[PDB]
């Protein structure tokens, strides 16, 4: 078929990004995969007049896939595949029961991509020891992992989806880049049969899934609450803890008081001694605590700023995240605990963990919040492609400053 | 020229070709420059225009050591920046270390190299120049381009990518040669017998003269040891060029910037380097013909590193069958030195690590932080990551990596007992002390007054408070926790208001650039027992009310 026209915003020029180096297995693994593509027609070589570059990454199974870190052209499309193009985003996703995600990114292989907007697409495959130039492609046909992808695809998605939608009209589906969301409230077995029928349907219409042998339930997504320690003594140290943190929590929620637990602790005591609460101040940890297990008030959800997801370190495989827009107003809050296994490098549990941010916001917000990274700037850019497994790539920026709050967000 | 086809180039968009001013000039230049556009056009490199075309560029004259050459410039500049924008040539170069041995090494310089390699037809007319008239009287000899011009943005990446096409060939043919190629150079080694190797090059001569391409003969071939960017290539080894040091009484920014600069550049194979003194004084240099003194600490290490330069070092050439090796060794002062070797007495290069950046830090953190720009450097050059060889010991590292508040990659590694070993030099307690008294500290300053105090008091009822003068509402809040540290016995509980001090002391450094966070830390080593906790100030909460008395 003929090409979607595809435009840059007024006054933009195309991505310019540098490309990683790369272990020569991944290289490997990249002109192995590059060779077949380009034997497909799927992408072309490219001379010097193209100034344009999109960092590649090779990820795993036991066979090496691909991926483009198409963030910058996203940047400069987001027109395209946001107003143009736009897909809208359910908002009763969240609410099912079960949600499962199918990757469905090869459908975009088929169509072919506008001539004149190829040359944003190129990329290269990087050289050791600076030997070669580089390998230097460009893209034919529609890229996974270009938001402009599903955005030209929606009509022929919408169209083979819709046999099903009609027979099955309480499941909610939704398309982000490269993966149908798909959430019902049937029991797993229902849901999974469910799943099955979905996958044969587009079988049946030609989009091959990979997923022959994610499943989430997002009725348990909400902002926790925070819960202050419960203790049959009480020392001066803990009443000292139990008011700092109090007073922190006061930024979050008014209407906390600790003036009756400020007086309890008097004089220049020590901090092991045992100084039993007054009647009084039970009163005022009884009053702070149900004013903690209600929700706040007037958190609501911004859809002209963007979504700023916080992680801090726990230990013992214990992390935990804070997604909001604006200071004290978090939209959610959680607590990942690595699954608990053997290989334990804490990149692998905050990788985990940004992917399963990175899915609830999708879920929720249909957009991808920009991560504040416990870690090393060149550490994580070293190793954070050896547990990616998702097809998107989050903004990050990477937090220098030790929190001093780690207890407080427990 | 050459058969080869040309790369089509566009202009920026929205822009139109050059049409600047053509300056007079004397006779003799004028007269220089039309022996050489006539012989120049006689090659089919440029060629005569009429008038049709409008645009101009500036031609300019200038002479080498008098010789009877008298070259032809051409400011392309108002072209360069009207012309649409190419792929980035090669930024870094191979790195010596990176290199495995070939037995046999050529090197051919192409001549005429951007004059040997058309240029896209429909882009030529926006590279007209002028020869002027004797006295503006005459008219002008319009001429244009055919071939790639010097000094015209597009033509290092089009000869580039024109060369790597006309290597295509001759590589299928040969797929055991190796061919590096760098600006106007091709360095080509292979694994063949001597004169099995020498036809093999005469091959490539005679390939790359029927695609128009010049290169030198046996007779003008050079010979190891070759002098490549600041390198010497020997046949079975590599080391940096002669590195000269000088000896000056005044030593002004720039020099001190040359001398610094030389220093890194010997860093990577001989190790040991040291250019933390010299580095320091050149902070704040601001004028670079500023003159400025040497600290005894900088002649010490220029002193040292004399010494170092004094013995020859070289380095080998990477072999992928044997494993790769990194050791890192602590040189103080928050300087720590590297090697990469495969073998035990050869190094395949060496390097040094500093954090100028913190004011405190941790010796483990420094090592982490070390480990990370090796792993970088590995992969960079040999396409893959060494195995560490690091002066600390497991459960050294594990317990800073377990409590530490960002995450941390400890790749492979194993313990070398080579002293100054890595230790956790003290450890907070992670709940109060029962038996230890418990100071309640507190100070504060005037940002004007710039005069402060630090006190505190204890349950037992002790109490001090010191006057201290040329302060900071920071200083006087560290202030308090060393006047604690003192005073108290082996085991103490220490109470501040003061996030910032908490901060720097949880942090648990063991060195930075205040002498007070230095002398904390050494009563904190010297220490048994020292539980740190934080109240919210001005909360009346206990002892902190009264303290804040002071
Ligand atoms: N000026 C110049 C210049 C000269 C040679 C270069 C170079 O040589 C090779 C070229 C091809 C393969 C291996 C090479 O080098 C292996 C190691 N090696 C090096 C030298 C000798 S004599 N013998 C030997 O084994 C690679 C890169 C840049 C070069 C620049
Ligand atoms: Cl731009
Ligand atoms: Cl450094
Ligand atoms: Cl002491």
């Amino acid at each position: 078929i003929e090409t979607v026209p595809v435009k840059l915003k007024p006054g933009m020029d195309g991505p310019k990004v540098k490309q990683w180096p790369l272990t020569e297995e991944k290289i490997k693994a990249l002109v192995e995969i590059c060779t077949e593509m380009e034997k497909e027609g799927k992408i072309s070589k490219i001379g010097p007049e193209n100034p344009y570059n999109t960092p590649v990454f090779a990820i795993k199974s036991t066979k090496w896939r691909k991926l483009v870190d198409f963030r910058e052209l996203n940047k400069r499309t987001q027109d395209f595949w946001e107003v143009q193009l736009g897909i809208p985003h359910p908002a009763g996703l969240k609410k099912k029961k079960s949600v499962t995600v199918l990757d469905v990114g090869d459908a975009y292989f088929s169509v072919p991509l506008d001539e004149d907007f190829r040359k944003y697409t190129a990329f290269t495959i990087p050289s050791i020891n600076n030997e070669t130039p580089g390998i230097r492609y460009q893209y034919n046909v529609l890229p996974q992992g270009w938001k402009g992808s599903p955005a030209i695809f929606q009509s022929s998605m919408t169209k083979i989806l819709e046999p099903f939608k009609k027979q099955n009209p309480d499941i909610v589906i939704y398309q982000y880049m490269d993966d149908l969301y798909v959430g019902s409230d049937l029991e797993i077995g229902q849901h999974r049969t469910k799943i099955e029928e979905l996958r044969q349907h587009l079988l049946r219409w030609g989009l091959t899934t990979p997923d022959k042998k994610y499943e989430l339930h997002p009725d348990k997504w909400t902002v926790q609450p925070i819960v202050l320690p419960e203790k049959d003594s009480w020392t001066v140290n803990d009443i000292q803890k139990l008011v700092g943190k109090l007073n922190w929590a006061s930024q979050i929620y008014p209407g906390i008081k600790v003036r009756q637990l400020s007086k309890l602790l008097r004089g220049t005591k020590a901090l092991t001694e045992v100084i039993p609460l007054t009647e009084e101040a039970e009163l005022e940890l009884a009053e702070n605590r149900e004013i903690l297990k209600e929700p706040v008030h007037g958190v609501y959800y911004d859809p002209s700023k963007d979504l700023i997801a916080e992680i801090q370190k726990q230990g013992q495989g214990q992390w935990t995240y804070q997604i909001y827009q604006e200071p004290f107003k978090n939209l959610k809050t959680g607590k990942y605990a690595r699954m608990r296994g053997a290989h334990t490098n804490d990149v692998k549990q905050l990788t985990e963990a940004v992917q399963k941010i990175t899915t609830e916001s999708i879920v929720i917000w249909g957009k991808t919040p920009k991560f504040k990274l416990p870690i090393q700037k060149e550490t994580w850019e070293t190793w954070w492609t050896e547990y990616w497994q998702a097809t998107w790539i989050p903004e990050w920026e990477f937090v220098n400053t030790p929190p001093l709050v780690k207890l407080w967000y427990q | 020229i050459s058969p080869i086809e040309t790369v089509p180039v566009k202009l920026k968009p929205g822009m139109d070709g050059p049409k600047v001013k053509q300056w007079p000039l004397t006779e003799e230049k004028i007269k220089a420059l039309v022996e050489i556009c006539t012989e120049m056009e006689k090659e089919g490199k440029i060629s005569k225009i009429g008038p049709e075309n409008p645009y101009n560029t500036p031609v300019f004259a200038i002479k080498k050591k008098d010789s009877t050459k008298w070259r032809k410039l051409v400011d392309f500049r108002e072209l360069n920046k009207r012309t649409q924008d190419f792929w980035e040539v090669q930024l870094g170069i191979p790195h010596p270390a990176g290199l495995k041995k070939k037995k046999s090494v050529t090197v051919l310089d192409v001549g005429d190299a951007y004059f040997s390699v058309p240029l896209d037809e429909d882009f030529r007319k926006y590279t007209a120049f002028t020869i002027p008239s004797i006295n503006n009287e005459t008219p002008g000899i319009r001429y244009q381009y055919n071939v790639l011009p010097q000094g015209w943005k597009g033509s290092p990446a089009i000869f580039q990518s024109s060369m790597t096409k006309i290597l295509e060939p001759f590589a299928a043919q040969n797929p055991d040669i190796v061919i590096y190629q760098y600006m106007d150079d091709l360095y080509v080694g292979s694994d063949l017998e001597i004169g099995q190797h020498r036809t093999k090059i005469e091959e490539l001569r005679q390939h790359l003269l029927r695609w128009g391409l010049t290169t030198p003969d046996k007779k003008h071939q050079k010979e190891p040891p070759f002098l490549w960017m600041g390198y010497e290539l020997h046949p079975d080894k590599w080391t940096v060029q002669p590195i000269v040091l000088p000896e000056k009484d005044s030593w002004t920014v720039n020099d001190i910037q040359k001398l610094v600069g030389k220093l890194n550049w010997a860093s990577q194979i001989y190790p040991g380097i040291k250019v933390r003194q010299l580095s320091k004084l050149l902070r704040g240099t601001k004028a670079l013909t500023e003159v400025i003194p040497l600290t005894e600490e900088a002649e010490l290490e220029l002193a040292e590193n004399r010494e170092i330069l004094k013995e020859p070092v070289h380095g080998v050439y990477y072999d992928p069958s044997k494993d790769l090796i990194a050791e890192i060794q602590k040189q103080g002062q928050g300087q720590w030195t590297y090697q990469i070797y495969q073998e035990p007495f050869k190094n395949l290069k060496t390097g040094k690590y500093a954090r100028m950046r913190g004011a405190h830090t941790n010796d483990v953190k420094q090592l982490t932080e070390a480990v990370q720009k090796i792993t970088t450097e590995s992969i960079v050059i040999w396409g893959k990551t060494p195995k560490f060889k690091l002066p600390i010991q497991k459960e050294t590292w594990e317990t800073w990596w377990t409590e530490y508040w960002q995450a941390t990659w400890i790749p492979e590694w194993e313990f070398v007992n080579t002293p100054p070993l890595v230790k956790l030099w003290y450890q907070l307690e992670k709940e109060p002390i029962v038996g230890a008294e418990t100071f309640y500290v507190d100070g504060a300053a005037n940002r004007e007054t710039k005069l402060g105090k630090a006190g505190y008091v204890t349950n037992k009822g002790r109490q001090k408070v010191v006057p201290l003068t040329n302060t900071t509402n920071q200083k006087t809040e560290l202030q308090a926790i060393y006047l604690a540290l003192q005073d108290s016995g082996l085991e103490v509980n220490i109470v501040t208001d003061s996030q910032y001090a908490l901060g720097i002391i949880q942090a648990q450094p063991d060195k930075s650039e205040s002498e007070l966070v230095n002398q904390i830390i050494e009563q904190l080593i010297k220490k048994e027992k020292v539980y740190l906790a934080w109240v919210p100030a001005h909360k009346g909460i206990g002892g902190n009310e009264q303290v804040d008395k002071l």
